[PDB]
């Protein structure tokens, strides 16, 4: 029934902070629509992979989400990425090992993920 | 543009039993109106010939009808049997240099566009 | 139409020894004009990035020039070496439907057209 504070605070890649909204809700089932401009952000790539956090606080409930300024786009039929023709060089992975079946571990992922960026991938 | 040939397809009637008109149409609307008869026996062609005026950058239409002159036991005094219609001349089209100006506000899904007292 | 490519086909010559400018014409005077240097080493191409202003009906000619940062023996500072040119925006013309009147008078070896205050 009462009022709660509504916090949408941006952390950058170097650690900086800054509050993009603070503002009270009365409480009801809503979707809320925010737009916020950046300067010369710090653009995720597979090379550069920079991550920004939005931490967002409604009462006592507290969650967090990484996400990297990107953009993907065809132009005349070919594949860019920021603004660069993207080559994908690629493999397909099935979730398998070979004592667990599809049970694999986070151990297990990361040894996956170094082997195929150590050979191009 | 002022000369017109007509030419009578009725197996057994002059064309003088018809009350003729001529209208000419300014962007839609008339401007000017004459009536006239014409002597044309079954088969004959006849020549008519229509005064136009002086015409601004307008678009103008001439059309040209045939109706009863007095009643029949099929249909009343004015009834229509005949038109057709023709370009006298196109329009001239306008285009102008706009100088006013026009706003832009991009959000995450949509863009607003202002101009005067319209938003698209 | 924001970005152009140089380059430079001198043998042994850096072009940051030349001061680039470039200028916007509007209806053929200048409206914007700005200074620039950029490092080509003899063969490279390199990219010139120019914000554009937002344009009216007008018709806009780009203008890219190399000259000399500093007298030489064979001539002075501000001395011109190379430029290009490049059209940014063709014009929106006008059409203006007219609808003042034209008087005519025909005499045996004349015809004379009065229109405003001038005679043909």
């Amino acid at each position: 029934e009462e009022e709660k504070d509504l916090e949408v605070t941006l952390i950058t890649p170097d650690g900086d902070e800054k509050t993009l909204v603070k503002e009270t809700v009365k409480p009801e089932d809503r979707v809320l629509s925010f737009a916020f401009d950046v300067k010369d952000p710090k653009k995720w790539s597979a090379e550069t992979p920079h991550l920004y956090v939005l931490k967002l606080k409604l009462g006592e409930d507290e969650k967090k989400v990484n996400f990297g300024f990107r953009k993907i786009e065809i132009k005349d039929g070919t594949l860019l990425f920021n603004g660069k023709p993207l080559y994908i060089k690629g493999v397909n992975r099935h979730e398998f090992d070979p004592d667990r079946g599809h049970a694999v571990t986070v151990e297990r992922m990361i040894q996956d993920i170094k082997l195929m960026k150590q050979h191009n991938i | 543009k002022d000369t017109y040939e007509v030419e009578n397809r009725y197996l057994f009637t002059n064309l003088e039993m018809f009350d003729g008109a001529w209208k000419i149409r300014k962007d839609g609307e008339v401007i000017e109106e004459k009536t006239f008869k014409i002597f044309a026996e079954p088969g004959e062609k006849r020549l008519l010939k229509i005064p136009l005026p002086e015409m601004d950058d307008s678009e103008y239409f001439l059309e040209i009808s045939f109706s009863l002159s007095e009643d029949t036991p099929w249909a009343e005094k004015g009834h229509v049997v005949a038109w057709e219609q023709f370009l006298l001349k196109a329009p001239a089209f306008e285009k102008k240099s706009i100088s006013d100006g026009v706003s832009l506000r991009e959000d995450g899904k949509h863009l607003t566009v202002e101009a005067k007292d319209t938003v698209y």
